[PDB]
């Protein structure tokens, strides 16, 4: 479709935790295609960044929205 | 809607009032809105001082590396958020206090009350919290980027005691949750079990007889 | 409010869990601390009129103007003084409570949230708290673990006034 | 939340009548206020902290077991609370002057305002003092000659002080 | 929610018994209405619209008060929020129907639906009137003998207006 | 309702702000329309029964058939010929609402939101009060800002029906 | 209690929508299988005595212990045996229920919800309940659509215990 | 696609729940009625074009002035017309998807949501397709269940514009 | 979501087009299989359970490296995670057997499966051996001849094994 | 930032809402005010350097120990006044941008943002920001629409501090 992709490579894929990244400290980004088919879909491409313990709910809310995942990797 | 009672009831300031959305790329006002509206919101209008703010979630909240849902989510399990809603009471009394802060609604029936109280006995508060921001519920009404509000207005998958109950856990607009007349006490307790409502009493100044309270 | 005692239920509370081995130990650190803590409690209350004074005097000595300058906020006229002097004595009672609890807690809930609101309101300088804070550091004599206990609330005083 | 102008709307509707000609003849006259409206809202607004400080300062000094130990005031937390509490309903009586009318003071401040103290605690006679207290500092700032086009501003300050005192007859 | 068959249950499990063959064979009677009891919810759903907005108007022209000017289903908001109600009674009706148990009705729409209104100032008794003109219109709908394989649907009929008639008593 | 001085100070409140310059601007730009307001509203209203008999035959004129069809949601009677006059005339009189108002608030509150709900409902065309309106534009012989102001009403209920 | 007729309103409802052809279809389902699911819970109730004697016999020749070994999780003595006989009861009883309403609603609210902590409370294996359904499953003589209905309903709480 | 299968599954997936005997009876619901969808859809494809025909010639009668007023929304002139035709192709050629899935859904995802802002947009009455759909209610020729599932689904049409 | 039928409406609608005979003929012989279909989703959820153990035990059996301490499903919660994910896997192949399309598998298990492994580390053509465990189990229990109609469902197994080699592709 | 052009339109974004005549309202109060802000950013640039030394002076006066104890804090260096002199600068110069922008905007974003923190951390007094700008605001030498705008900006600074 002649475009590009964020590069996540090397240290540049990491996100601040904080307090926010759950019991084990880990974030995980999930770069998404979405369509509205609920809440306004502002963007055809979202990022979200969910803990460990929130990964499965996440996976099943985009799921559910039918939302294809095109990349997941741990931020 | 609500027109012709709502500022006696309360409803007219949130009538006026539009859900707060943190949209992409953001600027700086959006994310000082949000974080108001999400302090007001979760921790029930009560006065947050200097030293109680959450000032690393705001931070992750206004750098993009938290969405709002997920700041909702760490601001409801702060310490901050245990002191004034959970450490004090009972627990029925909490999931009252997290459906309005969360979800902006009462619960509905008995149901809600055995699926989040046996969820905090067998997997702790943060377990729970999970439980409300993760709901569908959630999912439909909010999304990832807009901050809970009251759903005073009727809407799909709505139950008529729904309604009577937002008035029992809501008491106005100049008013917190820690500071109503029935204190720490559960309010919907009897009504949950029963399945019974009551009459609406509106908030005090619009209402000569705001302060009616039922005896045991 | 935070205390060994009850951060160890709260968090326990918040899981769902009965108490274990950690919180257990929690209490024993208390009870290894606790007697230190009464003892300095009792120190600087048998002198607390000794140290509130002398306290508030090192601040109008170190910012003379406060003596000096009319104003609701100076201690120009004897009203100013004996706001002053309750001030300090504020601080040093709600120490004392600091010791007893073994915690910041009662610092925590009963001086220091919305002190930056009360200083900005009333015009009054964090400064000179600092300096009767650092006077009470100097002078209440404690030594040992009723030293340490009691300048780390002084010092968290301090560092929330600066 | 009416302002001068929907107030008159909304009690036209409900009749289903277009507004009399008297009726627009007076928000006419309220037109021509406008400027004085504007000027009372803006010196209020400019000495906002002066009034709160000034009027919680006199509120302790004539009713110190506010202040001592046990008091409804004491602890920074309760001060502090205390003093939000007066900015609140002088930044509300500023919105009422602004729009013209009261809806906004007893939509959103004084809306379950009651119920808070009462649960609390708070001494409502205590709040009404104070904001008795600070009604008196703002009519006078309103009604400095000073640095101003000379007129008459008593019917704005009869309004102002009317807000005033619906915030304080409801709390006390 | 229950249904016909686990109200039966529930109340045996209560009793801890197995359901007698009473039970069970008034259960298969329920079983053989069932085909009536699925073309009475398809003719009310398939003329949903009709029924609410002849009730509607029905009601409006023998309740001019409600929609003069004032009144409490003036004003697109409010007319729109009568419409809706209307419909929804209707929804849960035909929902209760097709279960062949009013605690979907009961629970989700008329509990508390008095209190709502009164709240609100909605005319209880006036929303009694707009059921019962909807109800005989469905009577009617579900009784036409056209197009249809010809049966006795009294006692189906009977059960829906039943219903309907819950919902009349519930929201004055 | 959607009115400049209702919604300085919900924005200001929702910032939880005193009124600053920026509202006290909306102020001034609200006392530069109002007169001009208060006119137009004075004007439509001498000469509503005029516009509303007006506009009513040209819908008529324009559509026909709804005063020889049939039908509840038809004028062929007086009975629909009278609920369209008085629909009519509450496009009219909430319209000079919202001129004294100075926004769309009342067009807002009292008429547009739900309207397509009704429309539906009870099978009424949105293009009959779009002609209606057109009419009324047409016709109430307003100029400057008063003219300018009622316009954008008018135009915004037809866009809200189109 | 999830049953067909339920889950059908329980999901309109839940989208704010009437009934339509999809659930008439759910309703015809449920009437294509209500007969038979009666007749299978007359079958097991008329036949329940012998059953739930024979599955408790069946529990004990697979797991000799549970009738040799003291214990009050252990049915040596007639105490046990009579609450290991009434579990069983509840079992087949509970089943019936399931066939009556057609759905698992009535095992998954008055018998699955909970077990697992009941078993880990008072120390009684999943396995002992396991055989008693599987005796049930060879020995209640139903075939066809009665059989197909009432094992899924087994079979769904041998699941529940696995 | 709102279809029985489909919530079936949607149902037990938001539970976390496997398929149980409720979503198997869902499934017989669908095999009964699959049969006389699927010859339902036969009967009106093979007759389509005459129901569309006639349906658009119903409309023209009922509403003469779509025929005969000048205006993009108007068939007056060809183009119009075959848009009209070409509508009311949509609304049927979707309806036999409807009797094919045996739901609403194909009905509810490609017509329904959206379609009152495109007749809003451009000033195409909802009255028009009613009365095309009940005149293909009237002439489908279908009976039994072939019959009430279309009727259901025409039905649903035309009380979604409604 | 699809199901068999809406999949062939999806694409006649993208064309513009009814249904062929053909096209509706075939769903007519898909109907005509539909009680194979509906037993062979009551058999593989009847031994959900066993089918999950057996396959989870056969998989450590031979790769005992999981197992192991410091291994992927060594600790009781990522063992418990592993028995989790296989049930998981079992139950939408259930569900791409009961709709008759692959869809629900593909958009609610398979989204992003591979992809979540690596970035957790799970070993993917582990999990790839368990589903096909799993797999030759399901089989031989739907094909099981004991307590049945007597029938030809090679057509249905042959589906069902399509499936499971979807999950087992896309996971590794 | 706060201006009555961007709260306008954020207001209509907010409700997904084309402007209106309330927006415009509000353009126009802007317009008002627009060249009397311009013609005060103007003076006030122009007289800059007088101010803001006439302004450092006022506060060497009003707390003479600034200038007389040594400390970072304190101006009693040329270190220290240069950077109590440009302190005063920036905060003039912002005050200019407020007018130039019709609003609080660029005082709320550059300088009062944060304010608290800075001067808690750096012991700097609060009082002295506040004399200096009362001595802005005594000698700008403003008059009409130009001083109320100006005043409006030095008193919301002032009270920021307050
Ligand atoms: C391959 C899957 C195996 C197989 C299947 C098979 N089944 C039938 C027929 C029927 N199966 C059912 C199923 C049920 N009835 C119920 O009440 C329920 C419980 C909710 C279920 C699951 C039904 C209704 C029938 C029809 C009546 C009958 O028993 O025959 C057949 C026959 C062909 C047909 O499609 O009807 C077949 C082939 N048979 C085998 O040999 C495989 C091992
Ligand atoms: C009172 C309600 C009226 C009435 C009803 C009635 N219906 C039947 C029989 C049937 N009705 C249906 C219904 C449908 N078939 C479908 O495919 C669908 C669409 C999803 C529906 C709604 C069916 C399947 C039957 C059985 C077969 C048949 O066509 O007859 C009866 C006959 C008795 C029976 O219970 O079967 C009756 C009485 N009849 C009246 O006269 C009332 C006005
Ligand atoms: C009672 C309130 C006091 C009073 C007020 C008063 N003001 C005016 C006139 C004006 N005041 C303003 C105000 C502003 N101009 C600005 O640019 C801003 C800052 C954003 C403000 C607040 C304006 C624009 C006018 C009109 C022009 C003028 O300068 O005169 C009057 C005169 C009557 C009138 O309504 O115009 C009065 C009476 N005067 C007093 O004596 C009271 C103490
Ligand atoms: C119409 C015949 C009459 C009428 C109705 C009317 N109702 C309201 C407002 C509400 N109606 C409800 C009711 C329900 N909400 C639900 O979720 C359900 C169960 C699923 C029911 C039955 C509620 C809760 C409200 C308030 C909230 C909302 O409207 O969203 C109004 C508007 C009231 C107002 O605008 O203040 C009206 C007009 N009024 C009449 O005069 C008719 C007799
Ligand atoms: C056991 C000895 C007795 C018994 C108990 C029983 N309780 C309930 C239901 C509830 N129990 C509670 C209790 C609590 N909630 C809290 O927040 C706290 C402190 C943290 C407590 C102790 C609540 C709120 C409920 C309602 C929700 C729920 O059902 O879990 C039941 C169930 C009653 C019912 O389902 O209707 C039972 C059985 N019952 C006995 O017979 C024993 C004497
Ligand atoms: C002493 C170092 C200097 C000083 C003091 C001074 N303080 C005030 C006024 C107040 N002080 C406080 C502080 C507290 N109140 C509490 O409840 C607690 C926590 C338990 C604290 C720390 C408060 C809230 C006030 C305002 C209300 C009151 O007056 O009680 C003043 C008077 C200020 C005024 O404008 O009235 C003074 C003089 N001033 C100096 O110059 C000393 C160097
Ligand atoms: C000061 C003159 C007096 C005083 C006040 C006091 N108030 C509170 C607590 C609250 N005040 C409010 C009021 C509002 N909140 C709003 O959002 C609005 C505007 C819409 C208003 C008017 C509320 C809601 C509370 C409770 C929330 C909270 O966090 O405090 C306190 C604190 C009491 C306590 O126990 O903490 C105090 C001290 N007290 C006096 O003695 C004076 C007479
Ligand atoms: C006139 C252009 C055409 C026309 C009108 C017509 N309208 C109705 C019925 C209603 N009109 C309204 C509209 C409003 N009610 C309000 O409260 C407001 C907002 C303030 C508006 C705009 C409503 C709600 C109705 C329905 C209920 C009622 O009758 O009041 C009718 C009758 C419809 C019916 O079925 O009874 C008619 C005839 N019809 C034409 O043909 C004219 C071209
Ligand atoms: C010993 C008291 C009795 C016994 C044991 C037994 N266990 C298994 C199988 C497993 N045991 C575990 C347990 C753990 N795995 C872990 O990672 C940890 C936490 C660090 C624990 C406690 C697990 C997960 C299994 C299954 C997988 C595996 O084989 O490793 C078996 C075999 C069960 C089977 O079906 O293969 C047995 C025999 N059995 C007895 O009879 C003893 C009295
Ligand atoms: C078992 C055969 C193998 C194995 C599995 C394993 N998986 C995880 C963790 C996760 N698995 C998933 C997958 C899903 N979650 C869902 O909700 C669904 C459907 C939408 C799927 C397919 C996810 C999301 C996770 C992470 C989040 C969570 O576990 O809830 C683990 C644990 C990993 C860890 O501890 O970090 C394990 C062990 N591991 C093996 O070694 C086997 C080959």
């Amino acid at each position: 479709r002649n475009t590009a992709s964020p590069v996540y490579a090397g240290s540049t894929a990491e996100s601040l935790r904080g307090t926010s990244a759950g019991s084990r400290n880990q974030m995980y980004r999930l770069q998404v295609i979405q369509g509205a088919a609920g809440t306004r879909v502002r963007r055809g491409k979202a990022e979200y960044l969910v803990s460990y313990d929130n990964l499965s709910a996440k996976l099943q809310q985009i799921n559910r929205q039918g939302d294809t995942v095109t990349m997941i990797s741990l931020a | 809607a609500i027109t012709t009672a709502a500022s006696r009831l309360g409803v007219a300031p949130y009538n006026e009032s539009r859900p707060v959305e943190l949209r992409p790329d953001f600027s700086l006002d959006d994310a000082k809105m949000v974080i108001r509206a999400v302090y007001r919101q979760v921790l029930g209008n009560d006065y947050i001082m200097d030293s109680e703010r959450l000032k690393g979630a705001e931070s992750l909240l206004t750098n993009g590396s938290i969405s709002v849902r997920e700041f909702v989510r760490t601001v409801a399990k702060s310490e901050l958020y245990k002191k004034k809603f959970l450490y004090n009471n009972f627990q029925t009394r909490v999931i009252e206090l997290n459906y309005k802060h969360l979800l902006g609604r009462a619960p509905f029936s008995e149901d809600e009350v055995i699926f989040h109280l046996d969820l905090y006995e067998n997997q702790g508060f943060d377990a729970d919290i999970d439980s409300y921001i993760d709901s569908v519920e959630y999912q439909e009404n909010f999304g990832e980027n807009i901050v809970p509000y009251y759903r005073f207005n009727n809407q799909v998958g709505d139950r008529t005691v729904g309604f009577t109950r937002m008035f029992r856990l809501y008491r106005g607009y100049a008013n917190s949750d820690r500071s109503q007349l029935e204190r720490s006490s559960s309010r919907l307790a009897t009504e949950l079990g029963q399945n019974t409502v009551s009459a609406i009493v509106g908030p005090s100044g619009s209402n000569a007889g705001w302060a009616y309270r039922p005896s045991r | 409010m935070k205390t060994p005692l009850t951060e160890a239920v709260s968090t326990a509370d918040s899981q769902g869990r009965f108490l274990s081995s950690t919180e257990l130990q929690i209490a024993f650190g208390r009870l290894r601390q606790a007697n230190a803590g009464l003892q300095a409690a009792k120190a600087l209350t048998d002198n607390a009129q000794s140290l509130v004074n002398g306290a508030a005097q090192a601040v109008y000595n170190k910012f003379p103007y406060t003596t000096q300058t009319q104003g609701n906020n100076f201690a120009a006229d004897q009203r100013g003084k004996d706001k002053c002097a309750r001030d300090i004595g504020y601080y040093l009672r709600i120490v004392t409570y600091c010791l007893v609890a073994g915690g910041t807690g009662p610092l925590d809930e009963y001086l220091i949230a919305g002190i930056d609101e009360i200083n900005r309101t009333f015009d009054l300088s964090p400064s000179w708290y600092v300096e009767a804070l650092k006077y009470i550091k100097a002078n209440h004599g404690l030594s040992g673990d009723a030293r340490d206990e009691a300048n780390s609330y002084l010092d968290y005083a301090i560092n929330a006034l600066s | 939340m009416f302002d001068v102008f929907t107030r008159v709307v909304s009690q036209a509707d409900a009749r289903g009548e277009y507004l009399s000609g008297s009726q627009l003849d007076a928000l006419s006259a309220t037109v021509a206020e406008g400027n004085k409206r504007i000027d009372s809202v803006n010196r209020i607004t400019g000495n906002a902290s002066a009034i709160v400080s000034n009027a919680a300062r006199a509120l302790f000094a004539e009713q110190p077991q506010l202040i001592q130990p046990g008091g409804n005031a004491y602890t920074s937390r309760r001060m502090a609370a205390c003093l939000r509490d007066m900015e609140i309903i002088l930044r509300y009586v500023t919105y009422a002057t602004f729009t013209g009318d009261a809806s906004v003071l007893e939509d959103r401040c004084l809306n379950g305002l009651r119920e808070t103290y009462v649960a609390l605690g708070v001494p409502g006679a205590s709040v009404a003092a104070g904001v008795q207290k600070m009604k008196e500092a703002a009519l006078d700032i309103v009604n400095d000659p000073n640095g101003i086009t000379r007129g008459d501003c008593s019917a704005i300050v009869a309004e102002i002080a009317g807000y005033f005192d619906r915030a304080a007859a409801a709390v006390a």
